[PDB]
């Protein structure tokens, strides 16, 4: 019911107590010791505080899953957008707020796992993927085998890394708050992810009938965005 | 250490601090 | 809440009907919890290289390793489960010589370090091998290994592991792969000229890295590794380590 | 994405002639190249994969090496059906891509 | 100058020594340290966070639905569900997880278990279920009115959706090394029937997941015989 | 005994669609990759897409993007890829490979079909 208001828009919440933030910490500004660049980054307000609603999935029994690399869906999108190709540097938080709502007659359960420096694999062959295989945009992609994470690894470990359940039962909204994680305190926009959105099912849907839909909508508010290397 | 480099000296073993409150309960 | 702990905590003694757990007593653990430190974890000895060229007539004969710790699968699995790692490398060269009774000479050797950026002509009589700006170890067979300490070189402030990117800003550079990251090239060549004898020098090349600082804990990897430039998963057919079936089979639940 | 330059992209070359054949990639693709038969009834066969090992059938006097920027295809002795269109491949990296193309003549008058 | 004499073993390469060495570059200044998110300063930090216990593998288990225990609602009364074996290097549901993985790189453990249930199911699904602990040497109940006469708990659905099931330390020695039996069980019957409403689906699930506790501890470090 | 079959001619007028086939025996059809290369008039190799086998997921080319669908069938073992909008700038002979876990190699050929479109 309490509403969660930050920019020139908004959505609706469900009260959720003690959300996540990520390996607890709060993302701040760049502070000056840790600073590198000289000259003086812009901040904006409210401009890239607003709530970016991604396309919402449909999500069905069969469903493996669905990942979303930052800032890779919002790489065009609004004014946000804008800046990623209009500055050289970057460096920004990410407030997650994923909802999916469903009535009480369903069941299943999701996991909403943000995974830092996801490294992807292809099933049964040595080639690396290529760039649209890794970078798909606002569109997202879907897990081909989500058990193993698609990197090898075991799903089972991934509660290592900052995560939130969405059961139907108690609470069918989910808020992860991701502070800079990277090596260098700026990057760039179009080459390297900093984070990826990792939505999976562990507990698939499932009701009387053979067909049920139940759409989940990710919600991203870029705070404490900062640029640098103005051209264009 | 005799040398007159501080990253060449011997490992240090002594730092035991821990906060599993950022794992176990990553919460505000 | 960050605090000092040098042992693991101790046991609160337990205590009609509630609105925890069981029934325990006190007790004081006076385990030792530092042996489990990042820093004992991920230090040890390891040979990250394993060379022998052949040397018997020559009237190639050296070898250069970019240092990477995907070769030794042991370790790799080892430091895959960070995401960043900043560390000062401890190298040791060893050296032994076989025979393919005359005896074993006492032969010089050079160990040659390369930085990320300098141009190698490479050759084994080239000048590149006398440059003073190179930093170059000898050493002789019969002796303590050769001991060196390499700083901690990067642009950034930690290794990447794992890299989400690509290379470069062609939009082209083999995903997975750091540009940032590159440390340099092992040199290493006989002093001594050539000498008709056929006996065969092995050179083993030691790793222990110090001051181990890591980020991010990851994930362990159950499935092997099909290639070193990349995360690609096969798996075995049978459990365990497969696709379907990473954990072994058993008979039935209620067994 | 990454190009595959194969040249010289014709030669002319007679029986017993050592032919070499080198293709330059933008960037580097490690140990995995491939390298392609095109028979002119237009059937393709394999013949390198992964530089020095070779196609088991396949006869000895095909080779290659790499000069660690470069790879190249060494044949020891020309052959009548050793005329062919060849095509240095890399499946390192998606996506894969193909070479020029090389075609032998034989010298005549 | 000052008369020295050599100890034996001078000279010798030890794997396991610490000391300072000769520095490769001297007058090197390293990248300053910036603040990333997330230090692990131990590895015990890694072991207290809760993984997944794949509960569903006998056979044709593939993947995704091994993390979950099928529960319809033609089960009878008085069932056994399952029994998670306490082995950390055997195979149980136990074989990969966060304990567990970190602990195959090591011999001596000791410290206290943890389990959390959680029941995926629909809102209006009732029913009971009895988690019954078994201490090591137990030799398992067949049927639950023997296994009542232990540690257990009555966990209802509707009411409460999670269970914390505390596994204590119990050994003669200070520690337990691992190999190249009967550490104990967790056992779980059907206390009732599921009850259901007409239009949610008869099936259901269970996630059981485990952490160590604070007092848990590792020591004398070993290869990992996960490679192959 | 492995083997793969790719024949016939396919002659169809400009603005039509086009389904080929690729039926593989003699191995496992499921674990292996699937592959599409053309051969062009022109003296020339362009690489068509790959196909995961399993399910769906796919790789195609920038300049084929969107005009190639891949698709396979793990009953029948074959491997089909759709095309629309067929203008008369393809002509050319569709060849598909296998590849595997090692070296994902083309070693295996097909016979390739003839595909000539006029108004």
């Amino acid at each position: 019911v309490l509403q969660l208001k930050l920019g020139n828009s908004a959505i609706v919440t469900q009260e959720a107590a003690n959300y996540c933030c990520a390996y607890g910490e709060w993302p701040n500004y760049l502070p000056d010791h840790e600073a590198v660049a000289i000259d003086k980054p812009t901040q904006p307000e409210t401009a890239t505080d607003r709530f970016y609603t991604l396309k919402s999935v449909k999500w069905e029994t069969g469903s493996t899953g669905w990942w979303w690399k930052l800032p890779d869906a919002l790489n065009n999108i609004g004014m946000f957008g804008q800046n990623v190709q209009h500055h050289y540097l970057y460096r920004s938080g990410f407030l997650i707020h994923v909802q999916c709502n469903a009535t009480k007659f369903h069941q299943g359960a999701l996991l909403v796992v943000a995974i830092p420096e996801h490294q992807r694999g292809a099933h049964n062959t040595n080639t690396s993927p290529g760039f649209d295989d890794i970078m798909k945009g606002e569109e997202g992609g879907t897990f081909n085998h989500p058990y193993v994470l698609d990197d090898g690894t075991s799903l089972a470990c991934a509660t290592i890394f900052p995560h939130q359940w969405i059961n139907l039962r108690t609470n069918n909204s989910a808020t992860i708050v991701l502070p800079w994680m990277n090596a260098a305190p700026m990057d760039f926009p179009l080459r390297h992810n900093q984070w990826t959105l990792a939505i999976i099912p562990v507990v698939p849907l499932g009701t009387r009938t053979t067909s049920s839909m139940v759409p989940i909508t990710v919600s991203i508010a870029p705070m404490c965005c900062e640029f640098n290397g103005l051209r264009h | 250490n005799f040398y007159k480099d501080s990253y060449a000296a011997s490992a240090s073993k002594q730092d035991f601090s821990q906060d599993p409150s950022k794992f176990t309960e990553p919460v505000v | 809440i960050e605090s000092i702990i040098k042992t693991a905590t101790d046991t609160v003694k337990s205590e009609l009907g509630v609105v925890e757990a069981i029934q325990t007593r006190t007790v004081i653990n006076q385990h030792g919890v530092s042996e489990t430190l990042v820093e004992n974890f991920l230090s040890r000895a390891a040979l990250v290289s394993k060379r022998s060229f052949e040397y018997k007539d020559h009237t190639k004969n050296f070898f250069k390793w970019t240092i990477n710790t995907r070769s030794f699968v042991q370790l790799r699995r080892k430091l895959e489960l960070f995401t960043y790692l900043r560390f000062d490398a401890e190298i040791t060269i060893l050296t032994t010589v076989a025979v393919n009774y005359v005896g074993l000479p006492d032969l010089t050797l050079q160990a040659m370090f390369v930085p990320t950026g300098a141009l190698t002509p490479e050759k084994q009589d080239s000048f590149h091998w006398q440059s003073g700006s190179n930093a170059s170890v000898f050493f002789k067979i019969s002796d303590p290994p050769a001991r060196i300490t390499i700083p901690f070189m990067c642009i950034n402030s930690a290794y990447s592991v794992f890299y989400d990117g690509f290379a470069g800003f062609e939009k082209n550079g083999l995903y997975g792969i750091n540009p940032a990251d590159t440390i340099g090239n092992l040199c290493v060549r006989i002093v001594n000229e050539h000498q008709p004898v056929g006996f065969t020098v092995t050179v083993r090349v030691y790793m222990k890295p110090k001051h181990i600082k890591a980020w991010a804990p990851r994930p362990p990897r159950t499935l092997p590794y099909m290639s070193i430039a990349n995360a690609n998963y096969k798996g075995k057919e049978r459990a365990p380590n497969a696709l379907s079936a990473i954990i072994g089979n058993r008979d039935s639940v209620k067994t | 994405d990454i190009q595959m330059t194969q040249s010289p992209s014709s030669l002319s070359a007679s029986l017993g002639e050592r032919v070499s054949l080198t293709c330059r990639a933008s960037q580097d693709i490690g140990s995995s190249l491939n390298w392609l038969q095109q028979e002119p009834d237009g059937t393709i066969k394999r013949l390198i994969y992964a530089t020095s090992s070779l196609d088991s059938g396949v006869p000895k006097r095909f080779s290659g090496s790499r000069s660690g920027s470069d790879y190249s295809l060494t044949i020891s002795s020309l052959e009548s059906e050793d005329f062919v269109d060849y095509y240095c491949l890399q499946y390192a990296s998606f996506p894969l891509t193909f070479g020029a193309g090389t075609k032998l003549e034989l010298k005549r008058a | 100058g000052v008369p020295t004499y050599l100890l034996p073993g001078s000279g010798q390469f030890l794997t396991t020594d610490d000391h300072s060495s000769a520095p490769a570059l001297p007058c090197f200044n390293p990248t300053p340290e910036m603040h990333i998110p997330g230090q692990v300063r131990n590895m015990l930090e890694v072991v207290q966070v809760e993984s997944m216990m794949e509960i569903n593998n006998t056979e044709s288990a593939v993947g995704m639905e091994r993390l979950k225990v099928d529960i319809s609602a033609l089960t009878d009364v008085d069932q056994l569900l399952f029994n998670i074996p306490l082995d950390i290097q055997l195979d149980g549901p136990l074989r990969n997880t966060l304990v567990g993985n970190i602990s195959r790189y090591y011999t001596h453990w000791s410290g206290s278990l943890e389990m959390t249930f959680m029941f995926c199911g629909s809102f209006m699904a009732a029913g009971k279920l009895i988690l019954c602990y078994t201490p090591p040497g137990g030799s398992c109940p067949t049927t639950r009115e023997t296994a009542m006469l232990g540690t257990h708990i009555v966990w209802d659905f509707g009411l409460q959706s999670s269970v914390t099931l505390i596994i204590p330390w119990i050994s003669g020695s200070h520690y337990r090394m691992f190999n190249n039996a009967n550490v104990g069980y967790v056992t779980c019957f059907m206390q009732t029937n599921l009850i259901v409403p007409s239009e949610s689906s008869d099936t259901c699930s269970l996630i059981g997941f485990i952490a160590a506790k604070d007092d848990f501890s590792l020591r004398l470090m070993r290869d990992s015989p996960d490679i192959g | 005994q492995v083997q793969l079959q790719q024949p016939g001619a396919e002659l169809v007028m400009p603005g039509a669609s086009v389904k080929m086939s690729c039926k593989a025996s003699g191995y496992t059809f499921t674990d292996y990759w699937m592959h599409w290369v053309k051969q062009r008039p022109g003296q020339g190799l362009e690489w068509i897409g790959a196909i995961d086998t399993s399910d769906s997921y796919t790789t195609y080319n920038r300049k084929f993007k969107g005009k190639a669908t891949l698709t396979v069938d793990e009953s029948s073992s074959t491997a089909y890829m759709q095309l629309i909008s067929l203008t008369s700038e393809d002509s050319a002979v569709y060849y598909c490979a296998r590849g595997g876990g090692g070296n994902s190699p083309f070693a295996y050929w097909g016979q390739g079909t003839l595909v000539t479109v006029s108004a």
